[PDB]
DNA sequence: CGGGGGACAGCGCGTACGTGCGTTTAAGCGGTGCTAGAGCTGTCTACGACCAATTGAGCGGCCTGCAGACCGGGATTCTCCAG
DNA sequence: CTGGAGAATCCCGGTCTGCAGGCCGCTCAATTGGTCGTAGACAGCTCTAGCACCGCTTAAACGCACGTACGCGCTGTCCCCCGC
């Protein structure tokens, strides 16, 4: 029959097969289970949609239709769990959360 | 006739919120380029350097700078005060750990 | 030569959450390096949960185990939720 | 290559102090960010040069860079991954 | 049930002496209690999560340091 | 008794070797003992000799986690 | 069963050093503990830097980069003393 | 380089600490007793490695119109002060 | 309180341009299909340790009296960092 994609078969956008690839070159075991590559591919795109739909809505709120590096830093770091997630991560151009302590504001 | 002198700190107050906007460098890269090759050249000499890596480094390092700037006006703040004094950095790098 | 990465799949997803949204390449590798580091966790856990266990195989329960290690609680709920719809769905088909 | 630390203006660390968050700054903290500074780069310079040679190449490439700042417990996005 | 009222305060104030504490404000000791707590979830959760992945009913103490070692805080002396 | 009413929420009806809960006795005191000592140098640079929650939750801070 | 360890070899390094001192079970489970965890670090990291290069064996190079990567200045040295020396021993027996 | 305003030194205070004694308690210890579950074993079966053939998905190269950047100049806002 | 004044910033047309995104040919990695060996699933067994209980014993916590030093508030000085 024809061919038809692993990822069309869990109906996910992410390549299980290129998943399965790197997974078994990986040298993490030696040999792999058929379901966690589908599950891994899953999880990344998930997270991935995340992150991404964070970011179009911050580049939205500052009017502008392509998301760049400030945008994907301001949706990561207002996020809680998202920051939480990558505390040790750093983004190239990605500015910081504009806070200023009180105290230092005019009275 | 009044030369019309802003107050002391409203002009650093307008200067952080440009800051914290943008996201641009703020070091020269040249002498950051001299300054990387000058350190490199003791531990191997005739280093040659993709630029990636330069711009790299450059991140890194002012990200790092940053973050330690924003610690220690936490601690010269607990204490009380509104100027860092070096104290604090060495308190704020030796709570992080580095020493 | 030629290199791979995820760029067409980051694509997609974007024009399916946001499908009216641009990006500019400097983001785009980016959210590639996320993914990798990502990945790269994941599978290093699941790895030494495998190899304390005495095991030959990393199967999906492994997977989910990393997940939930390595994620924080409403990011781990949902994931183990979409792994677990998509291995039923790719199963039963 | 001689004294090239001073090529980080006092401006410099102004801007970086005040993307920062900061508002008075001290006229002894320059020259203690410069010796922090010079100690991360070295920290940092010394794996990347050390996987630079590994590979038996001349140049220094950012993905090495990239690779001393994970060992580092620093993770950088955005320069290849 | 209020076993974060389990730890008094001399326990809490001997862990400070040992820290080289002199003079200790009397709010401290609920401080420590939340503090304390959010680490032991911190903890048992993952803890936990490999007790189940293993299949078991128990919990080793070796799960405790492949949870301690993957939080970044090594223990020895115990395998 | 603390360690099993925490020991609750994640699942039932667990049981512990006694190891286990003597690991986590050492390693939360140890951590213990740094956050005290951390507490302490905030405290001092504070100018002060008694140590208020506030030092504690600087020290914290810093350390990345808050 | 049986479970291996590292106590014997460490109990001769130990009459090697200090051939009068003693010692308790409690510090060997440490000493063992400590030999697992510098093994695994340097093997990660030599597997690592093996993967990094696109190479299949991990040679005593690959330990050496990763030793100099992970060790601090003067223990870096002498151990890389140490390897070198036993490596060209063994190499001529 | 001028100057304001922040750092800092000094003083008063009152109270929240530390110190010590009498008291109550529960931790700890030794002992007994029970079994659930850890740990180990034999089996076999399903499942994953592996290989040959197939092919189209994704990667490389090309091209473009437009998002966004960059002007310029009014509009608007924020701050500082003399009243 | 409160207008002016000046400086700073915002904003809105108008202009230009690099790259985001789409199109294309190809090819190599994914797929398909079949083989085979073996990892672990599973049932079954043993007995260890973890849980529970109880009775002493006594160290440790507790409550409390008490008193003092320190954290804090306030004030004046001057110098040094900022606005230019």
């Amino acid at each position: 029959a024809k061919a038809k994609t692993r990822s069309s078969r869990a109906g996910l956008q992410f390549p299980v097969g290129r998943v399965h690839r790197l997974l078994r070159k990986g040298n993490y075991a030696e040999r792999v289970g058929a379901g966690a590559p589908v599950y891994l591919a899953a999880v990344l795109e998930y997270l991935t949609a995340e992150i991404l739909e964070l970011a179009g809505n911050a580049a939205r709120d500052n009017k502008k239709t392509r998301i760049i590096p400030r945008h994907l830093q301001l949706a990561v770091r207002n996020d809680e769990e998202l920051n939480k997630l990558l505390g040790r991560v750093t983004i190239a151009q990605g500015g910081v959360l504009p806070n200023i302590q009180s105290v230092l504001l005019p009275k | 006739k009044k030369p019309h002198r802003y107050r002391p700190g409203t002009v650093a107050l307008r200067e952080i919120r440009r800051y914290q906007k943008s996201t641009e460098l703020l070091i020269r890269k040249l002498p950051f380029q001299r300054l990387v090759r000058e350190i490199a050249q003791d531990f191997k000499t005739d280093l040659r350097f993709q630029s990636s890596a330069v711009m790299a480094l450059q991140e890194a390092s002012e990200a790092y700078l940053v973050a330690l700037f924003e610690d220690t006006n936490l601690c010269a703040i607990h204490a009380k005060r509104v100027t860092i004094m070096p104290k604090d950095i060495q308190l704020a790098r030796r709570i992080r750990g580095e020493r | 030569t030629r290199k791979e990465s995820y760029a067409i799949y980051v694509y997609k997803v974007l024009k399916q959450v946001h499908p009216d949204t641009g990006i500019s390449s400097k983001a785009m590798s980016i959210m590639n390096s996320f993914v990798n580091d990502v990945f790269e966790r994941i599978a290093g856990e699941a790895s030494r949960l495998a190899h304390y266990n005495k095991r030959s195989t990393i199967t999906s329960r492994e997977i989910q185990t990393a997940v939930r290690l390595l994620l924080p609680g409403e990011l781990a709920k949902h994931a183990v939720s979409e792994g677990t719809k998509a291995v039923t769905k790719y199963t039963s088909a | 290559l001689r004294d090239n630390i001073q090529g980080i203006t006092k401006p410099a660390i102004r801007r970086l102090a005040r993307r920062g968050g900061v508002k008075r700054i001290s006229g002894l903290i320059y020259e203690e960010t410069r010796g922090v500074l010079k100690v991360f780069l070295e920290n940092v310079i010394r794996d990347a040069v050390t996987y630079t040679e590994h590979a038996k190449r001349k140049t220094v490439t950012a993905m090495d860079v990239v690779y001393a700042l994970k060992r580092q417990g620093r993770t950088l996005y955005g320069f290849g991954g």
